[PDB]
């Protein structure tokens, strides 16, 4: 039942691995869990420049 | 009948470290 | 002589005709269909040619000098010109927007996929995905997306108003809203659109008031397709609302509607979207 | 062909069936 | 239920009289039917005689067990038992005894279900059987008169 | 007794054979005669009730116990499989026959179909008196074949099958001509220097008279194994040449006259041809009666596929089990394989008694020039321009130049197909790397085309002819 | 997990470092109670000693077997006896669908490790049978499933894999699936067709996270081997060097890495030095093939053909130093590869061209269909036989 | 994420360019391409051989001669294509047809 | 291939006939004539054909015509009804007493009440005085009135055929409102059945209130021939259920004694029903990864059972983006975040910077 700004930073660092493999599904199930509580925004500079 | 491969195996692994050598 | 009657029947299968809807089979010589001409009819299905794909719903011609069951018509024929979405069709998609990426994924995965492909929703071995409800700020383009999809499939869309679900001629109504339902089945592949349930799925009715009658009842029966709809591969009522208060918070849940999509009303990703096409 | 020669193998049971039946009965009326 | 692997007494039953009655009396079925007709061996007729104690104990607990569903699978065949058919009427001294607790098993079947059926098949069982034992009949009907349990 | 418990069984096979004999009588009924009188009978005849079951003197039982000799004589025809006039001419283990209580069931239903009572024997005149007397030697020439039987009984089988018939009929001699072929197999396997082939040459005058199909195909195939026993070469290629061998013939008669026609063609050098037959006759043959003749295709095949050039695979030598037997044979195949003739020569010459009796022999000598053959066709077709001296150091040959000659003499035979360039002095391929251009992919399809049109044809006259038999015989 | 074990057997299979797996390969037995065991599993790695024991020799390099190997199986299988009887008791006392076949198992391990190979069978089979959900079923079989591995022993493994396989979907058994993902990928290697183990084992670890089964990792690199033994450049290029699996990973791939890297630089000369250093590392690790003489020709051809289908022509002696392997060898290879037609060249040596037939054109299409089509009509002949008579 | 990224820019840009060079078909020099494309001698002739198993122009380039050759199109594959589908469909059906003949004989 | 040809020229003769209708056969006459009431159609008497008769045809019975004479050519036992539509996106019934409550105890309250009555009316007739009235299904969405009465069908016996509330769902031949008395003809013919009348009653507030209205006009009549004519008082192998959500918020027709005698009453979720109902459907769906049912189980129960429906379907689809082919528990404890705080925004109101 949770997600906080700081549990989507570890799914936006885990995609990035993703991209540099070259495997895009399960980077982009991570990417929607990560915008959508970022869409609102409740957190600091360095946390939206990942988002982002 | 047995295919001759088998035996093979053991003399075309060691023959490739020498032929590049031997020969262009 | 069999080359020669076969172009006789030929003759026949062809103009002139008339329409109907063949509803059911009560044998395989004969069968019972309705016109458009206000006449139920037995009608005689040809032989020396198929009489057992017949069988299903679909819209059938029958000849008008013989008053026969010569052939069979595509479910698309005979579809309403008053009904939306079949004198227009979107050219939207994803592209030509910016914005609400996030949301336009959800969608696609919801509405998209199952019609283009129901092998992939079986392997996994879940129930295909239910309709989902769009809710939001005005605007934002949440139809927008509804259009991107639908457009993207290549296949029929069926679109509809709530103004068009409630009567013609009094009391048409109800009748009307198991109608609209039903006609997507026989066109499968398909989408089931509403533009406006603003005073649809509200709770508060009389009957008092002889207009609200029908409209009560719109909504008893949109409860129910959604009941029918499960344990099978037809796919829920996808629809569009201003706000989400209008809608029951007790008759209509998620779990019945897998995805119930709120669009950010904040969004600062979505407005620098919009810019960037300028860009 | 193979179809109608399984089924032809069956109709020989019978029809072979039928010859020794007539024998049975000859048989039965001689014997008394 | 004419089973040698107990239903009846080929010897002495204990064990199915508590489980059976609940969802649909089984034991009940074969005892009174296939056990006194097959043998009307005397020796085999004083198993069921010391069985018969146990016999009148089922009432009771087959009232407390009564719901239409429960009921309905566990007796047909009862109901149609004419005793000279099974000629167990040539012997009477174990045989009348048995009919005592057999005729409170029927009761249930004819009134309180209610459709035609149950009553025309459960009238040919009782009238012979009672013009038989006649005395001792009378005894049986009051015992059923007062009822194990005072229900319906 | 023993005798009683198999007697349920002799009224089952007496069901069959006079139900057969019915249909014969009434016009040309044919083909359902020939199906049902081969392997599907005899399977079950002799390995069902006798053998499984145990009782063989229910045989000679089962053709008389009503005492008939017959007009022509037949009685001793019945003596010889079993029960010669002692216990057993194999196994006994009966206690009533007609030696030892006349009667005790009725196979023969009293009436004329397949045995009748002793009335008919002594003297008749019915037209059911030839259609028993046929059809008796079939019944015992059943289990003469799968037992095995020999010595005396052999040689007088020939006396009583032909020359007591010189009329027959067509329905007749369909019958009689199953049962010489059973015969000349049981004469064959025990190598006897009194003439088999002698008889079954009489038995085709009869035949032919008759004209009457069946007859011509049975003896022919049998003719051919006779004739290469004696190792008299001339007569057996005449002989095949000679027969059509109808396309409507039974299993075991297909496997046959191929794997014959391809023991013939191999010493000749037509290798090609006589591998793909005797490969075909492996599969066609049966599992019970054909065992004899079996074994012999599999051990001369291996020869065979040599010849050509084909180099036969150890899955061959393990599937069937059978590979023990088949040992020697796998010797020649590692032989020819090389390309060296040492190996082969001394093979040759150790095993050369062992081969003479299969009749590989011949054949096995025919391999030197394959040795060297089998070896170069591999190394030409593979590469493109190799030289004659790679040929020879690989094969272990003894001079390039004579690789030269050897390759040259086989690109004649043209089952090498090549053109030698002895200049720089390379063998060289023959490719043209497109065979669009020419017709060859049409060729190739035209010719399934033909092959294709001769099932259809074979099949539509085929399908009818059962039923038909059927409806004029009254079908239940 | 036990995938270990596996690769012990499988490097003494080819003689040429066998000498310490042999003793790492002894040490198992002990810890099972295995001792019987151990001279069924020994016959799988056939073509190689394996025979000294302490009931046998101590002569060959193969490791002798302790005293207190002996002892501790004694103790097992008294242990497992007791276990048996005990698993049974508690069963009468409480509920018999899950009890019970547990005490099965108890008695196949029992006959499993004193030797009665069969008696093993019929136990397990028991096992099979009795009534729990579907998805306990398959944790039974996983078990035996390894065990049949490791003797190499064809019916055993494929009775196991097949059923297992379709439950998955009916129970619901999605949990176990990846177990069974990998189960697939070692039957499919266990057969003489590595070509399906190729398109199998890529599958396996995109869908494998964890669930009771051997490392991620592990799979990644034996994903390598499979892959370019059977699969040429083209599906080799998208599946595995732009797919996820092998980057991830990094390190412990060199070998395999190695080959890859040359393939892409196409620099002949070190794809097969690197050939033969990928077959001594990785394919004699595995004990894998019911026929060794397959493995090797898969191998050999699969480099070929990826040198032969760059180029219409080559120089004989670009070619003949790129395979490395003799003249002698080439040509005895070559003969045997160019019917099948994978390779379909020809050797033009005295004017020194290689040149290929071409695996694309026309001559080719026609070699499988007068192949495939003449065959055909021995096959009519005898179907047509049966049907007259 | 940057090497990989420019990687795959580095593979489109190379297939995008060698298009326009080979485009006559025939043979083709190596040479020739080479300074058309804007590439040097060692690096083309690497290319290309990348490319023919790749298959990612469908040629087939010839080390022995020194030119790269490119596919025509053939006459008709269709014709063996549709006998070959013919042929592998009969021999399943022939797998069938032998069991239930059995029972005859 | 003579056959073929003469099939054929006998079809094309046969057929040029013109006209073929359909009637029903309302009722017979002594002039040894029936009144046949074409549909769209005047009403014609014709006199009876050689195939079928007054015999044949017994009265209000459905049946085929030939030409443009309204002959007689077949007996129909078919007829058109809004209830042949509602039965097409019905499809097959599914789900059972335990897949949806999870406790012993509910499993066992429904299924004495609705059971028994179908498998036996003349018992109950005799029970009590005269046959038990509709029943009342009852209850929060967890437990799903609609649902729980296709579960019910499955035990009874009977073809689910859903009634709507509605009597303006006809316009075949005219509104509901006005033939009440096909819908029952129907039903009686396709006996046994269970008519689901389904008047949720959150539909109106003023009606709900009031007794009079068109709806309730309309919806007392149809309520009112099941008693008049009987075979809801003879017999009751046809179950009338009436669903609405609460004990009482029904509308006066509903509610009033004489077509009432039973109301149900079913809790909503536990963890302990949130148990059985989630392994069920995640089963079916695709179960997760080590299993971790019972965590979300004893975390929090559902509020309704579509709830956990919706949490395995919802899990099934994350997994697909993936690239899987199966759930994990990464997917598995996403879906039920996503169902449940999107439930808990939708419902409350009170919650603006409260609690």
């Amino acid at each position: 039942m949770d997600d906080k700004a700081l549990l989507v930073e570890v799914q936006l660092l885990e995609s990035k691995t993703y991209h540099a493999l070259s495997n895009l599904p399960k980077a982009r199930a991570a990417l929607t869990s990560a915008r959508t509580t970022a869409n609102a925004i409740y957190c600091p500079p360095k946390l939206q420049a990942t988002l982002d | 009948n047995v295919e001759d491969d088998f035996s093979n195996q053991l003399r075309a692994e060691l023959e490739k470290h020498g032929y590049k050598m031997e020969t262009s | 002589e069999f080359l020669h009657a076969q172009e006789e029947v030929k003759r026949i299968q062809s103009i002139p005709l008339v329409i109907g809807q063949f509803l059911e089979a009560v044998d395989q010589n004969t069968a019972i269909v309705g016109s458009t001409t206000g006449s139920n009819y037995y009608v005689r299905i040809l032989s020396t040619i198929d009489r057992e794909l017949l069988k299903p719903n679909a819209s059938v011609a029958l000849h008008k000098h013989s008053n026969a069951l010569v052939d069979v018509l595509p479910p698309e024929a005979d579809s309403s010109i008053m009904m939306l979405t079949s004198d227009q069709k979107p050219d939207v998609m994803y592209a030509d927007i910016g914005g609400m990426d996030i949301q336009k994924q959800e969608v696609r995965e919801a509405v998209e996929l199952p019609l283009t492909h129901f092998e992939l929703y079986k392997q996994i071995g879940i129930d295909p995905p239910r309709g989902v409800l769009m809710y939001g700020p005005p605007g934002c383009g949440k139809t927008m997306l509804a259009k991107a999809v639908a457009h993207h499939t290549t296949a029929a869309f069926i679109r509809v108003v709530g103004s068009e679900f409630v009567q013609k001629y009094l009391g048409e109504g109800p009748r009307m809203v198991r109608d609209v339902f039903r006609l997507a089945k026989e066109n499968a592949p398909a989408i089931i659109f509403i533009d406006e349930i603003d005073a649809i799925a509200t709770k508060r009715f009389d009957a008092q008031t002889g207009a609200d009658r029908e409209v009560q009842r719109i909504l008893l029966e949109l409860l129910n397709q959604m009941d029918g709809f499960d344990q099978n591969v037809n796919v829920k009522v996808i629809m569009a609302t201003n706000r989400a208060d209008t809608l029951d918070p007790a008759l209509l849940r998620p779990g019945r509607l897998d995805r119930k999509i709120e669009f950010p009303l904040p969004d600062r990703r979505q407005k620098r979207l919009i810019f960037s096409t300028i860009t | 062909m193979v179809v109608v020669y399984l089924a032809s193998l069956i109709r020989s049971v019978v029809a072979l069936h039928n010859l020794i039946n007539n024998k049975i009965a000859n048989r039965d009326a001689e014997k008394k | 239920m004419e089973e040698g692997g107990r239903d009846k007494t080929p010897v002495q039953s204990q064990q199915p009289s508590a489980t059976a009655p609940s969802g649909a009396d089984e034991k009940s079925s074969g005892k009174e039917r296939r056990d006194a007709g097959e043998k009307d061996k005397e020796q085999e007729l004083s198993e069921e005689d010391k069985q018969l104690q146990d016999e009148l104990e089922m009432l009771v607990e087959r009232l407390g067990e009564k719901d239409t569903s429960l009921y309905r699978p566990a007796l047909e065949e009862l109901r149609r038992q004419i005793r000279s058919s099974t000629t167990s009427m040539t012997s009477v001294p174990k045989p009348l005894k048995f009919l005592r607790p057999h005729y409170g098993k029927l009761k249930e079947i004819y009134e309180n279900m209610a459709p035609g059926e149950n009553k025309c098949f459960a009238a040919d069982i009782i009238s012979v059987l009672a013009m038989t034992m006649s005395g001792e009949r009378e005894c049986l009907k009051y015992r059923l008169v007062g009822s194990q349990e005072e229900l319906a | 007794p023993a005798p009683q418990d198999v007697e349920m069984k002799e009224e089952a096979a007496a069901g069959s054979g006079s139900a057969g004999e019915g249909d014969g009588k009434a016009a040309a009924t044919e083909h359902s005669q020939r199906e049902l009188d081969t392997v599907t009978l005899e399977d079950i005849k002799e390995h069902v009730r006798q053998l499984e079951k145990a009782v063989s003197g229910k045989e000679p039982r089962f053709v008389l116990r009503a005492l008939r000799m017959l007009p022509s004589t037949s009685r001793r025809l019945n003596h010889y499989v079993l029960y010669k006039a002692v216990h057993g001419f194999f196994t006994s283990n009966n206690a009533t026959r007609d030696f030892l209580l006349p009667f005790l069931e009725e196979p023969m239903d009293t009436e004329a179909d397949l045995q009748f009572r002793p009335r008919t024997g002594k003297a008749a005149s019915a037209p059911l008196l030839p259609e028993v007397e046929a059809y008796l030697q079939l019944l015992m020439v059943i289990f003469l074949m799968n037992s095995k039987r020999y010595k005396e009984a052999q040689k007088i089988s020939d006396d009583l099958m032909q020359k007591i018939s010189t009329q027959n009929r067509r329905a007749l001699d369909l019958v009689a001509a199953k049962c010489y072929y059973y015969h000349a197999r049981v004469y064959e396997f025990l190598d006897k220097l009194d003439v088999v082939r002698s008889f079954l040459h009489a038995r085709l005058r009869t035949a032919t008279l008759r004209h009457d199909a069946d007859g011509q195909a049975t003896l022919l195939n049998l003719l051919l194994r006779n004739y290469l026993h004696y190792s008299l070469y001339d007569q057996a290629e005449k002989l095949v040449s000679k027969s059509v061998f109808p396309e409507q013939a039974n299993n075991n008669e297909w496997a046959r006259y191929l794997y014959y026609t391809g023991r013939i063609k191999a010493i000749q050098l037509e290798y090609s041809e006589a591998r793909r037959t005797m490969t075909n006759a492996l599969r066609k043959a049966p599992q019970h009666t054909a065992v004899g003749f079996k074994q012999t295709v599999h051990k001369l095949l291996i020869v065979v596929e040599l010849l050509l050039g084909e180099i036969p695979d150890r899955l061959q030598f393990r599937q069937p089990s059978l590979k023990r037997s088949l040992m020697p044979y796998f010797l020649l195949t590692q032989a020819v394989r090389t390309g060296n003739l040492a190996k082969f020569n001394q093979v040759l010459d150790q095993f050369g008694e062992k081969f003479q009796t299969d009749g590989t022999y011949t054949l096995i000598i025919r391999l030197r020039h394959n040795v060297i053959k089998t070896g170069v066709r591999m190394i030409s077709l593979s590469y493109s321009r190799i030289s004659l001296a790679d040929i020879a150091q690989k094969l272990q040959l003894d001079s390039p130049e004579d690789a030269e000659f050897i390759v040259a003499k086989a690109i004649r035979d043209g089952v090498i197909e090549a053109s030698i360039n002895h200049e720089k002095g390379y063998v060289q391929s023959k490719e043209m790397i497109d065979i669009y251009s020419t017709r060859e992919p049409q060729l190739a399809f035209h010719q399934r085309i033909s092959f294709c049109l001769d099932i259809h044809n074979m099949s539509v006259k085929a399908m009818r002819f059962p039923p038909k038999s059927y409806n004029k015989d009254l079908e239940s | 997990m036990p995938l270990e074990n596996l690769e012990e057997e499988g490097l003494p299979k080819n003689p040429d470092l066998r000498i310490a797996q042999l003793r790492f390969l002894l040490s198992l037995p002990e810890h099972r109670g295995d001792t019987a065991v151990r001279e069924e599993l020994m016959a799988a790695v056939r073509e190689n000693n394996m025979a000294p024991y302490y009931e046998a020799l101590c002569k060959s390099l193969d490791w002798q077997m302790d005293m207190d190997l002996l002892s501790k199986m004694k103790k097992a299988n008294e242990e497992e006896l007791k276990r048996l009887d005990e698993e049974l008791e508690d069963a009468e006392k409480n509920l018999g669908e899950s009890e019970i076949r547990d005490a099965m198992m108890a008695k196949a391990e029992y006959l499993c490790q004193i030797g009665d190979k069969e008696g093993a069978l019929t136990a397990f089979r028991k096992t099979y049978d009795k009534t729990v959900a579907l998805g306990h079923r398959l944790d039974i079989v996983f078990y035996l499933l390894r065990i049949g591995l490791f003797y190499m022993d064809n019916d055993l493994i494929t009775r196991n894999t097949e059923k297992a396989k379709s439950l998955i979907e009916e129970g619901g058994d999605w949990d176990r699936r990846n177990r069974l993902k990998v189960y697939q990928g070692l039957y499919c290697v266990a057969i003489r067709d590595f070509k399906q183990a190729a398109e199998l084992f890529l599958d396996t670890v995109s869908t494998f996270t964890s669930y009771e089964l051997m490392d991620y990792k592990t799979f990644v690199t034996y994903t390598v081997y499979v892959s370019m033994i059977a699969l040429e450049r083209p599906d080799l290029r998208e599946k595995v060097i732009k797919g996820a699996e092998i980057l991830e990973v990094l390190h412990s791939l060199p070998a395999v890495r190695q080959y890859l890297f040359s393939l892409y630089e196409c620099r002949y000369s070190v794809f097969f030095q690197s050939l033969a250093v990928v077959e001594q590392e990785m394919k004699k690790d595995w004990l894998f093939a019911p026929h060794y003489r397959y493995y090797v020709r898969e191998m050999r051809i699969h480099a070929y053909s990826q040198l032969l289908e760059s180029y219409r022509s080559l120089t004989l002696g670009y070619m003949a130093e790129a395979f490395g392997v003799g003249v002698e060898f080439i040509d005895q290879e070559l003969s045997r590869f160019i019917a099948a037609g994978r390779l379909h060249c020809k050797i033009d040596k005295v004017n020194e061209i290689v040149e290929t037939n071409r695996p694309d054109s026309k001559n080719w299409q026609y070699q499988e269909t007068i192949k495939k089509g003449d065959l055909l009509l021995n096959r009519v002949q005898k179907l047509s036989r049966v049907i007259n008579m | 994420i940057i090497s990989t990224h420019l990687a795959k820019l580095y593979d489109n840009l190379l297939e995008q360019n060698l298009i326009r060079v080979i485009e006559p078909f025939s043979r083709v020099q190596i040479e020739h391409i080479s300074s058309l494309i804007k590439l040097s001698k060692a690096d083309v002739e690497r290319k290309l051989s990348q490319m023919i198993l790749d298959k990612k122009f469908h040629g087939i380039l010839d080390q022995g001669e020194g030119v790269l050759i490119i596919f025509d199109e053939p006459p008709v594959d269709k014709t063996y294509e549709a006998a070959l589908e013919t042929i592998q469909n009969m021999s399943k059906v022939v797998d069938s047809l032998y069991n239930k003949a059995k029972k005859l004989t | 291939l003579n056959a073929k040809v003469r099939l054929l020229r006998e079809e094309l003769q046969l057929l040029q006939e013109q006209g073929s209708y359909v009637g029903e056969v309302v009722r017979a006459m002594d002039k040894k004539k029936v009144l046949v009431k074409v549909h769209p159609e005047g009403k014609f008497v014709v006199d009876v054909d050689k195939n079928i008769d007054i015999n044949d045809v017994t009265p209000n019975c459905r049946v085929a015509l030939r030409n443009d004479s309204y002959t007689l050519h077949k007996i129909l036992p078919n007829k058109v009804d809004p209830l042949v539509s509602l039965m097409m996106v019905e499809k097959v019934p599914d789900s059972t007493y335990e897949m949806i409550g999870g406790l012993d105890k509910q499993i066992k309250e429904i299924k004495e009440v609705i059971e028994l009555p179908v498998k036996h009316p003349e018992l109950f007739e005799a029970l009590g005085i005269a046959q038990p009235k509709g029943v009342l299904l009852y209850g929060p969405p967890g437990t799903g009135k609609t649902l729980l009465a296709r579960a019910v069908a499955h035990h009874t016996d009977c073809t689910f055929i859903r009634v709507s509330g509605s009597e303006l769902v006809q316009k075949f031949i005219g509104e509901g409102a006005r033939m009440v008395r096909e819908l029952f003809v129907m039903a009686r013919e396709h006996a046994p059945s269970i008519i689901f009348m389904d008047e949720i009653d959150s539909i109106g507030s003023s009606r709900l209130e009031g007794g009079s209205g068109g709806d309730s006009e309309v919806q007392r009549t149809m309520l009112e021939l099941l008693n008049q004519l009987d075979g809801f008082e003879a017999t009751k192998n046809i179950k009338v259920i009436m669903a609405t959500n609460r004990i009482d918020i029904l509308d006066s027709a509903l509610l009033r004694p004489g077509r009432i005698d039973r109301k149900i009453e079913f809790p909503p979720p536990n963890e302990e029903a949130r148990l059985d109902i989630l392994k069920i459907h995640s089963r079916k769906m695709n179960l997760t990864r080590g299993i971790n049912l019972r965590k979300i189980a004893e975390l929090m129960p559902g509020a309704s059972g579509a709830e956990v429906k919706g949490v395995c379907t919802e899990a099934g689809m994350y997994a697909l983006r993936e690239r899987r082919v199966h759930v994990t528990q990464e997917d598995f404890e996403m879906a039920v975040a996503k169902v449940m705080q999107k439930d808990s925004e939708k419902n409350m109101s009170i919650k603006k910077l409260w609690k």
